[PDB]
């Protein structure tokens, strides 16, 4: 699964976690047994314009 | 009811095992001291006949 | 200033949580003896912040 969050709300992306994003947007199961890697997108993404 | 489920799995495992060993524990009393009884009882036939 | 912390008794109340997190302004949210989604679920004696 790939797409793009806003920087502050990266720590919402583990399992277990509440907050809007995982509320609503996005969650995981009780195990998860994968993994998770983000990086910083703020010089090809954000736009200037 | 005051916990999510991940973890709780650890707390239910906890209670398992004492409640396990505790009944462990009775039955194997009982099983001596029915022994006990058994050896008195055949004296006891024994000295009837 | 942290060395005369503020120190706040709560009671006699409504305490929904629902608004106290779903605010994007958090960023760091530790909660030890009782997992978040449960906290509206619960009663309590009194409460300190």
């Amino acid at each position: 699964d790939s797409f793009v969050i806003r920087g502050d709300e990266v720590r919402q992306i583990a399992p277990g976690q509440t907050g809007k994003i995982a509320d609503y947007n996005y969650k995981l199961p009780d195990d998860f047994t994968g993994c998770v890697i983000a990086w910083n997108s703020n010089n090809l993404d954000s736009k200037v314009g | 009811s005051r916990l999510d489920p991940p973890e709780a799995e650890v707390q239910i495992d906890r209670l398992i095992t004492g409640r396990l060993q505790s009944l462990q524990t009775y039955v194997t009393q009982q099983l001596i001291r029915a022994a006990e009884i058994r050896a008195s009882a055949n004296l006891a036939a024994t000295k009837m006949s | 200033s942290v060395y005369a912390w503020n120190r706040k008794r709560i009671s006699n109340c409504v305490a929904d949580y629902s608004v106290l997190y779903n605010s994007a302004s958090f960023s760091t949210f530790k909660c030890y003896g009782v997992s978040p989604t449960k906290l509206n679920d619960l009663c309590f004696t009194n409460v300190y912040a």
